[PDB]
């Protein structure tokens, strides 16, 4: 199998376009990586029309050969970490579901599904409700429901391309000293962003392009995003990550996340109307007033 | 083997015979690949195989060469080019495609045979003067498409069965203007019955169309000529009926029976295949460029576009660089480029549609320029179409309906407003002109669609055209203690559709005079008419160019054409409350003391103009200071079309807004 999002349930170009690592190694969000993407595609002998077929319907003499083309071709543009082995699982006269493609569709199952305390509350209750949804899709007779996570997962994928590449854009990631800062205040969709899951989405994806890109740091990076009907910030602390073909020498205990006893230590100094509650200890949700101020107090606090 | 000093000598007492020799057509293909692998141009960067990079991404069929290039050096294969198509071009066609399978190996999976258009060929003929003497030779004439067949697929390798000896014929190559004629069995020495052989063969498509004498070019008070031409793959549904194009391609002769029935001679039947299309619709600048697409950028010129997108002041200098011969008049220029550049058409949840182009109009005293403006804005379109007054109808600005010759059923044709899809139309003289005809363009000017109920045919059109429209005020001239609704006779339906409107007042000023004066005594100096050569030329009339235009004409052209196809931007962050402001702020100033009318339709008006001078920067959102800009652009034509009573005080009571 391959490094490509979701590529036996759409078209090979849709799973070129939409992952992680080649966005990483190409830069997909600006046009030169969309005409390095269309020349790759020129080069390997696939037409474009034909690359943009469903999986199912694509020429099966493409489909046949497509081991050899990748192994001859994908060394050019740096895409050679993108051939691997994994588990794929078959029943019948069904179809062919791949490992990853199913723990995707069981995290956009778990993603979207289905005065400010209750607020919050019926966003708990909803987020417990989504628990038997993905449960249910691990029956083999729901396939149904694992369908609709796929098209869900393909939107949510969607949905984070499209915020990303904004985030890209316009410069919003402020490097400090000791981390790099970046807070979603205005935009779209930003409804999307009161679950964990989706900002960790988000932030795996910044996390990759930074990974990738030639600047040699390992700062730890801060994600805001702003809810208008609570009026709080949903905070989450990411850890940097080496890339992906890196040698092993670097190789060790991974890097350890310290934002728990900085957020511990800044919130039992300060009267901050923090909540640090959740079960992963780097995400909290605090006021839109202390924010600002709380930030501060965090450059001085250390251990980042 | 050859050298090329070797082909000059010629035996056969033919060219044809001369180069389909076999040892010539050795050399003529290794020439010509190093014509294609090592031609650099004066900067040093080699241009096939540019083009030879950009045909696999864009999953082309065709490469483009210039006749001057191959003529500069090696010109005898560019006189045996010129002399003999049909036998070079057959070979340049596989060396083409051997080179192409350099950069893009296993290319044929996707194009199984590359295709050559021959660009600027140096001798262009009339219609009227065609002899025999051009007979089978590549030609370059210029006409106005009529009438088009459509599409139909045809036989390539032509194939037959006999069925006394069972016998397969090889495959033949089909004229395509001559039907394949064979009658002798190399196995059943006879007389047998052919078939098609059914199934197993291989199409292309197939079309023809027929070109009459433009009417600039046709003698005034005679009769036109017409020709027929055959568009083969890859060049279909290319040119339009109505357009005026120029075709490069090679004149032939057949036999026909009925002609020489009815005149009563052995004469014979002409025909040109087509090899090169270019559209001259609108187009003044042929008489320089070279090409067959002045609207086409490279590489380099993409990067050269980014590089100077990033500097501060690009829209200043954009504006500036609008009609640079006009004396002031900035205003104009300002709104000239905005409708130019334009806004971004809009689709929410797919039931709500909303309009993204800009419509201009200008209200002004004789003699301030403003027909030398929209002559301007024709040359720079991509896609313009011109009209006048009395001379435009209901249906000659929208469909039409016709018999069709041919297929005798009612069918529809176009008019202006659909020529210029996606392009400008310009009306002069907008006031001298029958109500009947001006209310035909409401439909298009809104909703951007055209719809026709009649003689059973029920359709709807499309026309996502903007319309710049100048006028003359009542009685010639402008009255400025007068309000706008008695200066004009057009209703409030009308001109709520226009999005900017310009007011041009002639006053005494003496000041004023003189530095016009100065300025256009100074345009008649320099328009005065009176290495290689070749490019001298260029160098002096880029001389001329530096003094009044900050960057050069044909940068700009592709410049404005590469922003129109490629940027959309975004309205993400954003100040809604100073918006909404000046919205109630114009609504209330306008039934109390004004005559201009304000809906909503003016709100979208300000982030359309927001998004144009995005667009201007190359930019995918939209910033604070465009916004601020589109305002004031925006309130400065509202206040200026006041009386000279409430002017000062309309001034000062909108001038918070515009702080910067
Ligand atoms: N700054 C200028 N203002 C006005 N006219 C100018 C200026 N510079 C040059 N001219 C010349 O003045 C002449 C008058 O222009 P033009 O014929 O367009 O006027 P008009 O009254 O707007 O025309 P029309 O009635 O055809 O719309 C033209 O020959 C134009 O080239
Ligand atoms: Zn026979």
């Amino acid at each position: 199998d391959y490094y490509l999002f979701l590529l036996r349930h759409s078209s090979l170009y849709d799973s070129f376009y939409y992952s992680n690592y080649v966005n990483a190694k190409l830069s997909l969000w600006n046009e030169n990586g969309k005409k390095r993407l269309h020349k790759m595609f020129a080069r390997m002998g696939i037409p474009l029309s034909t690359a943009q077929e469903t999986w199912l319907y694509m020429d099966h003499s493409i489909k046949r050969e497509l081991g050899i083309i990748f192994d001859k071709n994908l060394d050019r543009y740096g895409l050679q970490d993108i051939i691997r082995d994994g588990f794929v699982r078959t029943l019948g006269y069904r179809g062919s579901i791949s490992a990853s493609e199913f723990v995707e569709a069981l995290t956009a199952l778990l993603e979207v599904g289905n005065n400010s305390a209750q607020k919050l509350t019926n966003l708990r209750k909803r987020w417990v409700s989504n628990f038997w949804l993905s449960w249910d899709a691990l029956d083999d007779r729901k396939v149904e429901l694992l369908n609709r996570g796929i098209q869900l997962a393909q939107d949510l994928q969607r949905a984070i391309f499209n915020t990303g590449v904004a985030i890209l854009e316009k410069k919003l990631i402020k490097h400090l000293r000791i981390y790099r800062l970046c807070v979603l205040q205005d935009g779209p969709d930003l409804d999307l962003y009161r679950n964990p899951l989706t900002l960790l989405r988000l932030g795996n994806w910044l996390i990759e392009c930074c990974a990738e890109s030639e600047d040699k740091q390992l700062l730890p990076m801060v994600l805001a995003s702003i809810d208008e009907n609570t009026d709080t910030y949903l905070v989450a602390g990411l850890t940097p990550r080496y890339p992906r073909g890196l040698d092993t020498i670097h190789t060790k205990k991974p890097i350890l996340n310290n934002f728990s006893m900085a957020f511990q230590q800044i919130t039992a100094e300060t009267d901050a109307k923090v909540r640090i509650d959740n079960f992963e200890s780097s995400i909290i949700e605090i006021r839109r007033e202390d924010l600002s101020p709380f930030l501060e107090k965090l450059t001085l606090s250390g251990l980042l | 083997e050859l050298t090329l000093e070797s082909l000059s000598n010629v035996k056969a007492n033919s060219y044809s015979e001369w180069i389909t020799q076999p040892n010539v057509s050795r050399t003529i293909a290794r020439e010509l690949k190093s014509f294609l692998l090592e031609y650099t141009d004066e900067t040093g960067r080699s241009v096939y195989g540019a083009r030879i990079r950009t045909l696999g991404e864009m999953n082309s069929e065709s490469l483009e060469v210039n006749y001057r290039h191959l003529a500069e050096s090696k010109a005898i294969l560019a006189l045996f080019l010129a002399k003999c198509p049909e036998e070079m071009l057959k070979i340049f066609d596989l060396v083409a495609m051997e080179a192409t399978e350099l950069h893009y190996p296993d290319y044929a999976r996707i194009h199984s045979e590359i295709h050559v258009r021959i660009s600027d060929f140096p001798t262009i003929y009339s219609l009227r003067e065609l002899r025999e003497s051009n007979l089978s030779s590549l030609v370059r004439v210029t006409g106005v498409v009529t009438r088009r067949t459509g599409v139909f697929p045809q036989l390539k390798y032509v194939k037959f069965n006999c069925l006394k000896c069972g016998s397969i014929l090889g495959p033949f190559f089909q004229d395509s203007n001559e039907e394949i004629r064979i009658s002798f069995c190399t196995n059943c020495k006879s007389k047998g019955p052919f078939r098609v052989n059914g199934e197993k063969t291989v199409y292309r498509n197939y079309q023809r169309v027929t070109l009459q004498e433009a009417p600039g070019t046709v003698p005034p008070g005679r009769l036109p000529r017409h020709r027929e031409v055959i568009l083969l793959a890859d060049l279909v549904d290319v040119s339009k009926p109505g357009e005026e194009v120029e075709v490069t391609g090679i004149y032939k002769n057949n036999y026909d029976g009925n002609l020489n029935a009815k005149n009563g001679f052995p004469v014979f039947a002409t025909i040109i295949e087509a090899n090169s299309i270019k559209r001259r619709e609108g187009n003044t600048a042929n008489e320089g460029e070279e090409g067959l697409d002045v609207f086409s950028w490279t590489e380099e010129e993409e990067r050269e576009f980014r590089k100077i997108s990033r500097d501060r002041g690009i829209i200043d200098k954009i504006i500036s660089s609008m009609a640079p011969s006009i004396y002031g008049h900035r205003d104009i220029k300002t709104a000239v480029a905005c409708s130019l550049f334009g806004g971004v058409p809009k689709n929410v949840n797919g039931k709500h549609s909303i309009r993204g182009d800009i419509n201009v109009l200008l209200l002004g005293d004789p003699g301030t320029a403003k027909s030398q403006i929209l002559k301007y804005v024709e040359k720079t379109a991509h896609r313009a179409v011109f009209a006048t007054g009395q001379g435009a109808s209901a249906v000659g600005l929208t469909a039409s309906v016709r018999k069709d010759p041919i297929t005798k059923e009612w069918t529809l044709e176009g008019g202006a407003l659909v020529l210029a899809d996606k392009g400008v139309c310009l009306i002069d003289e907008f006031d001298k002109m029958n109500d009947q005809d001006r209310t035909s363009i409401h439909e298009a000017m809104e909703q951007q669609s055209i719809s026709i109920s009649k003689a059973g045919i029920v359709t709807t059109l499309q026309a996502r055209c903007s319309i710049i429209a100048a006028a003359n005020p009542n009685g010639g001239r402008y009255n400025s203690t007068l309000p706008l609704a008695q200066n004009v006779s057009l209703t409030e339906p009308i001109l709520s559709r226009f999005d900017i409107l310009c007011v041009v007042r002639d006053l005494v000023d003496e000041e004023a005079d003189e530095r016009l004066a100065t300025f256009v005594v100074d345009s008649h100096v320099r328009s005065h008419p009176e290495l290689n050569a070749r490019q001298r030329r260029l160098q002096r009339q880029r001389k001329k160019e530096e003094e009044i235009s900050p960057i050069p004409q044909e940068l700009l052209m592709k410049y404005i054409h590469y922003a129109r196809t490629k940027i959309y931007p975004k309205l993400h962050q954003m100040d809604m409350d100073k918006v909404s402001r000046v919205y109630a702020d114009l609504r209330r100033e306008s039934i109390s003391t004004g005559s201009f009318p304000i809906t909503v339709r003016h709100l979208e008006s300000i982030l359309r103009i927001a998004e144009s001078f995005a667009k201007m920067r190359l930019s995918e959102f939209v910033s604070s200071y465009d916004l601020d800009r589109a305002i004031k652009v925006v309130v400065d034509s509202f206040v200026d079309a006041q009386k000279v009573s409430v002017r000062r005080q309309l001034r000062r009571s909108f001038a918070i807004y515009t702080l910067g």
